[PDB]
């Protein structure tokens, strides 16, 4: 399952005639595109590898 | 008279060009400006679709 | 019979209704339907509603159908079953609506609700406008508006033109006719009238009030200039002050400067301005210049 | 009936309303809609509101529709249900609006709020302007403005033209008619009047004040010159001083220098200037030169 | 009535006001709008203010 979430503030005069506004005209734009399932877990680092990436000398 | 258009494989029909046939073509009165009119010697202009 | 001509009753008002329709029966003077896709789209919609499904991919070139906009007035206290007149106006590239018929058209209000249904035969003058027509009793009322008439003991007469003197005159006339505290004035435009509680009693009160006679007091001096139609209208209160006027190709009937005498009534003003020998288009500029200078003791309004 | 013609009441003012609309029913004299995309865009908007969705990719070439701007005046003390006149003006490449009809148009104020709704049939003169028209009672008032009239014991009469003498005259007339301290003067343009607390009492006071007669004292000498229309207007206070004038192709009726006598009243000034034999366009330059020199004892205003 | 014609009162003066606008209702005698971009720009501004986005 994939989730696309959007939030922001829109000026009414930036909305086009077809009730559309580009995402670059939204003030506090919060855009999120995430997923779950084993596909999403396959894109997470292992805990040991994350620990090393954060605490290894090099 | 058929007219072809865009996005329409089939030509549309616009109408029929009917010809007038007289029984004494010598008898029409020449108005002048490339026009002939029926007279008493060439009365009864018969409309017909061309070919018949 | 003057109060009914000077005021309107609060809550007794007219609304505006609009709708879309199709006009059929034209003699090849309808829409081309190649530059107006909505005509064919709505004809297909009507046919589908009636049970005929024309395939989506098909060329429809009509000549006897025109897409039209229908306008109507919702009357005060309208009741379902009553008929009203409608105006039918072509919308795109149609040539004439001389013998057309308006099909079933729902007339929506501002709130996008159906208040009437329009269907009938158009009457077109036929120099005359060909793309506009009128249908008398062309629409039947289908919805009714709630109102507060008959509730409370106060009703407001709203003057067509704001005037403290006219408001006071109407108030004094009502008080002279129907008791001491029958009417009061709220501003230059509104007169509040006390009426008995109920529906029939208020109808009786308004029937007595409406036909009352009120002597109209003199209004403000005003000169109305219409440059688009080339007209000038001066009311009876316009006066003039003495001053000199000069304009191109105008001279004393002599010198280019012509004196204009001080005028008190309208006849004197008309005589003084006709002594100038000015065309109305020239009279417009003359009047504007005199208003700027101060000779014209009137309000110059360009409409 | 002069005070109502010389002053205006504070708070009794007019506002301006504007809006956008479509005019249909034209005889092929509407917008081309190829150079005016907003006409077709707003027609599609109206159709979508009415329930018809024309596909986005489609060529619409109309001939009976024109995009127009509607202007109106919001009257003092306007009440909902009242009707006002509107002016309809074409906006782009339209040819005529002779028999058009204005569809539902919301008239916005400066604050971008709807104060009236406009819909009706246009009247066009038909040398006459074709792209502009007027609809009498074409708009119905929908919103009402709050006001402070009837609150407090002070109301200001604002003179149309600033004058200390006229302000004092109006104050003295009100004091002579309605008691000692009824009116006071604040500046050259404003006269403060004390009125009883309430609505009806103030309406009565204003009704008595408005029709009062005030003798107008003499104003400042002023010569108004309109070069765009070619007109000159001189009020009754203009005087002349003796001096010599020369201009091209003008001579004594003889030498090119012509004497102008000292003139006290307007008739003498007109006679002296007509003795010059000057065209009004020449009279403009003559008057400007005399004002520069000092013969013209008046304020020369070019409008 | 001569002092009012020879002098002016201190503080009693006139100011000048300026502004930009659009004039509509002309009979084909308006701007060409190809050599005057501001006409179309301000018309679009007015339409956007009124609720129409070209």
């Amino acid at each position: 399952t994939e989730f696309i979430r959007f939030s922001g503030v829109v000026n009414p005069r930036t909305i086009s005639g077809s009730n559309s506004v580009p995402s670059t005209q939204v003030a506090d734009a919060r855009i999120e595109y995430v997923g779950n399932g084993y596909i999403n877990e396959a894109q997470n680092m292992g805990w040991l590898q994350r620990f090393f990436l954060n605490l290894s000398p090099m | 008279v058929s007219v072809t258009q865009q996005g329409q494989a089939a030509p549309v029909q616009v109408g029929q060009l009917n010809l007038t046939t007289f029984m004494n073509d010598t008898g029409l009165e020449s108005i002048g400006e490339n026009l002939y009119i029926e007279t008493q010697s060439s009365g009864a202009p018969n409309e017909s679709t061309p070919g018949l | 019979e003057r109060i009914r001509d000077l005021t309107s009753v609060q809550g007794v008002r007219e609304n505006s209704l609009i709708g879309y329709g199709l006009v059929v029966g034209l003699d090849g003077t309808g829409d081309q339907t190649t530059q107006t896709p909505f005509t064919t789209q709505t004809l297909n919609n009507m046919l589908s509603q009636l049970g005929i499904t024309v395939p989506t991919g098909t060329n429809m070139q009509l000549k006897n159908v025109a897409a039209v906009m229908v306008t109507a007035s919702y009357p005060p206290f309208a009741r379902q079953g009553q008929t009203i007149d409608v105006v039918v106006s072509s919308m795109g590239n149609a040539k004439s609506l001389r013998g057309g018929t308006l099909l079933m058209t729902p007339l929506k209000g501002v709130d996008s609700q159906v208040y009437a249904l329009a269907q009938g035969n158009i009457l077109v003058g036929g120099v005359n406008q060909l793309n506009g027509g009128r249908i008398t009793n062309g629409a039947i009322i289908e919805r009714e508006l709630p109102t507060q008439f008959g509730a409370g003991n106060t009703i407001n007469l709203q003057l067509n033109d704001e005037d403290f003197t006219m408001a006071q005159q109407i108030t004094d006339a009502i008080n002279r006719a129907r008791g001491y505290g029958s009417a009061t004035a709220l501003d230059a435009r509104t007169v509040q009238v006390r009426v008995p509680s109920g529906n029939s009693s208020q109808v009786r009160f308004l029937a007595d009030i409406q036909n009352m006679e009120v002597n109209v007091t003199p209004q403000d001096a005003k000169v109305v200039i219409n440059s688009r139609t080339g007209s000038v209208v001066m009311n009876r209160e316009v006066t003039l002050d003495s001053c000199a006027v000069a304009q191109g190709n105008l001279s004393v009937t002599g010198g280019s400067l012509q004196s204009v005498r001080s005028s008190a009534n309208l006849n004197s003003v008309v005589r003084a301005l006709n002594a100038l020998g000015a065309t109305p288009m020239d009279l417009m500029s003359i009047l504007q210049s005199m208003q700027s200078a101060g000779c014209l003791r009137a309000k110059l309004e360009i409409i």
